[PDB]
């Protein structure tokens, strides 16, 4: 897997 | 003065952190997020259907509504939620928050919903980014800094290990040597460093700058850069199934490396090799594009290798290397  | 631990534990393949929070006398697993400012949660207000797997936050129990303020975010992955909002009393290893604003989903992507790992997200970049309407709110963070021993939180993110997110005291057994600080610049409220050079394996280039983010798996880097590492590893090809560049698990992968204030940051190879790509025998990498947005992303592989100190005086960001 993610991009948070 | 208060200071805590909260112990965090990875997901399959290290792919998130989850960290227990009490909201209301329930506690919810979230995912702490550094490159974002909103304390969101599964809620009672989702459809029953999504709030299945999940531990979720009911409003009306405890919260008090803040009437006609709303939220709405998105993330880099393409992910969104939104909702209302209450304040709550949240406890996070031991410290407690009172009056917390906490953001009640009511709608929530199809990443979300796929996801049971997690119960929502606690931001923890700059209070400036956070996106309650009309007016925003603190994080966490802001909003128990004053009460705490210092004004920083730091964290040991491990390679299929529990780690810890220490908050108003540094642990110095979490590391080795001395911490080594970089200025941060918080204008587009990211924990945002400059990197003076890189060193991928045998190619060493210039800086860049980049942010530290406790909410992106991988480490994301300019497609130079990406090109130039995977250029020494035998065998590496895109394979868009899984998601970038794949290679070999037994492959022997280089180490990168950049240059902080003076102080070498490595990561070793080992903790490049993120896991199987899950399409045949191949593993995926650590490091991947980062669309070409013009900064990096040092997401969870940069961050296993490093004890991080995020300290609200500067700012300022200290590094040392995990013990
Ligand atoms: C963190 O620091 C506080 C303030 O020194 C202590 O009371 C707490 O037990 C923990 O060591």
């Amino acid at each position: 897997x993610v991009v948070x | 003065a208060a200071s805590g631990v909260a112990t965090n534990t990875p997901t399959a393949n290290d792919e998130e952190y989850i960290t227990p929070v009490t909201i209301g006398g329930t506690t919810l697993n979230l995912n702490f997020d550094t490159g974002s400012a909103d304390l969101w949660v599964f809620s009672t207000e989702l459809p029953a259907s999504q709030q299945s797997g999940h531990s979720v936050y009911n409003p009306s129990a405890t919260g008090k509504e803040l009437s006609g303020y709303t939220w709405s975010i998105s993330y880099g992955d393409g992910s969104s939620a939104s909702g209302n909002v209450f304040t709550d009393s949240v406890t996070v290893g031991g410290v407690t928050a009172h009056g917390q604003a906490v953001q009640a989903a009511q709608q929530i992507s199809a990443q979300f919903q796929q996801d049971t790992n997690n119960d929502g997200l606690l931001g923890l970049a700059f209070s400036s980014i956070n996106t309650v309407q009309p007016q925003s709110q603190t994080t966490f963070f802001d909003t128990v800094k004053s009460s705490l021993a210092q004004p920083l939180f730091a964290v040991a993110l491990k390679h299929q290990q529990p780690g810890v997110y220490d908050f108003g005291f540094i642990d110095s057994s979490k590391y080795t040597g001395s911490l080594t600080y970089t200025g941060v610049d918080n204008s587009q409220g990211f924990w945002s460093f400059n990197v003076d050079s890189y060193t991928a394996g045998s190619q060493s280039g210039d800086g860049f700058s980049g942010i530290a983010d406790t909410g992106t798996t991988l480490l994301l880097l300019d497609d130079s850069v990406v090109s130039q590492y995977y250029s020494q590893v035998s065998g590496a090809q895109q394979d868009s199934n899984a998601g970038g560049y794949v290679f070999d698990c037994s492959t022997n992968l280089p180490d990168f490396s950049v240059s902080i204030s003076g102080y070498t940051a490595t990561v070793p190879g080992s903790l490049i090799n993120y896991g199987p790509s899950g399409d045949g025998s191949t593993c995926l990498g650590g490091i991947q594009s980062n669309s070409g947005i013009g900064f990096s992303i040092f997401g969870d592989i940069f961050l296993k290798s490093q004890y991080v100190v995020f300290d609200s005086d500067g700012p300022q960001l200290g590094f040392a290397p995990q013990a």
